[PDB]
């Protein structure tokens, strides 16, 4: 899973967030709308106009869990697991998107925290998101 | 593949400013590090034993250069990819035996590298074009398995 190196990096990089939670998750879910349109299909009830009131609110929702997780990095499940019954049982998110979103996020970061997303921080950061996605989908296994 | 007008002007609107070698040595360097198994194909490159060891190897670095140099050939003739990449879809298929799933990784890693460098310049629209790029090239690369 995540390693001694690993945990400490995700954290060190989640410290330089920062309080930016809002715009970051927000810019990440947007990017994921254009770059990957097929991903809109899940948000019919959603308004998807740049800076749409809603994407705003959901983005600090999505952001606050990634953190939430980062805090209890040592037992992720019961940490996001609840977001498990939602994504898997109700929403039926195609386990493939979880990758798309992870990609846009790791893109947002790379735009603002260039010098800090080094080879090794790229990795770990990707390790982390992969259990995060590996957890929200667990109900598949 | 129907290229749009602002989709080209962008691809090349960014390319012009690209550091083929620098960007070049990273993506490949980030690949060997990011997904370890892919180090299988480059053993002849010598030392790939530590993050450090890798960012320092002049082979990987050297080759890193002709990789994203080839993507440039992708940009310069955005209409004839399946061709400019016919010759190279053989080597990767009949000789090196590389899973298609790995042409796509390198492509998702080119984009992380492109953005890191151009920070805010790499606008969403920007990204849309350039993910459409790696998906195509990537595709033209595997057509030789089919
Ligand atoms: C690490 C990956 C992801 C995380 C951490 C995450 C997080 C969240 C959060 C925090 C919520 C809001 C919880 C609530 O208010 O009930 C949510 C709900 C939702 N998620 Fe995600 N998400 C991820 C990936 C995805 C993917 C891949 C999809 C499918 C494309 C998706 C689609 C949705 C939808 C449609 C909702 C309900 C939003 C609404 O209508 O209010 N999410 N998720
Ligand atoms: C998807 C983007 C890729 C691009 C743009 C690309 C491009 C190229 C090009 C132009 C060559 C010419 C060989 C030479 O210059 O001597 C080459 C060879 C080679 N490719 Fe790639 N290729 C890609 C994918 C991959 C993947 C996924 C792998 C394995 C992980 C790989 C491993 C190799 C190796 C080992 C060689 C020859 C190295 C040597 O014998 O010195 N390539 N590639």
């Amino acid at each position: 899973v995540l390693s001694g190196t690993d945990k400490t990096n995700v954290k060190g990089i989640f410290s330089k967030i920062s309080s930016h939670a809002e715009e970051y998750g927000a810019e990440t879910l947007e990017r994921m709308f254009i770059t990957y349109p097929q991903t809109k299909t899940y948000f019919p009830h959603f308004d998807l106009h740049h800076g749409s009131a809603q994407i705003k609110a959901h983005g600090k929702k999505v952001a606050n869990a990634l953190i939430e997780a980062v805090n209890h990095i040592d037992d992720i499940s019961g940490a996001l697991s609840k977001l498990s019954d939602l994504h898997a049982q109700k929403l039926r998110v195609d386990p493939v998107n979880f990758k798309l979103l992870g990609q846009c996020f790791l893109v947002v970061v790379a735009i603002h925290h260039p010098s800090a997303l080094t080879p090794e921080v790229h990795a770990s950061l990707d390790k982390f998101l992969c259990a995060v996605g590996a957890v929200l989908t667990a109900k598949y296994r | 593949v129907q290229w749009s007008a602002e989709e080209k002007q962008l691809i090349s609107g960014l390319w012009g400013k690209v550091n083929v070698a620098d960007c070049g040595a990273e993506a490949l360097a980030r690949l060997l590090i990011v997904y370890p198994w892919t180090q299988r194909f480059f053993a002849s490159f010598g030392n790939l034993s530590s993050p450090t060891a890798i960012l320092g190897n002049p082979m990987v670095r050297a080759h890193g250069k002709k990789v994203l140099t080839s993507f440039g050939d992708a940009v310069k003739n955005l209409d004839n990819i399946k061709n400019t990449f016919a010759q190279l879809s053989e080597l990767h298929c009949d000789k090196l035996h590389v899973d298609p799933e790995n042409f796509r990784l390198l492509g998702d890693i080119l984009i992380i590298v492109l953005a890191a460098h151009f920070t805010k310049e790499f606008t969403p629209e920007c990204q849309a074009a350039w993910q459409k790029l790696v998906r195509v090239v990537a595709h033209a690369l595997a057509r030789k398995y089919h």
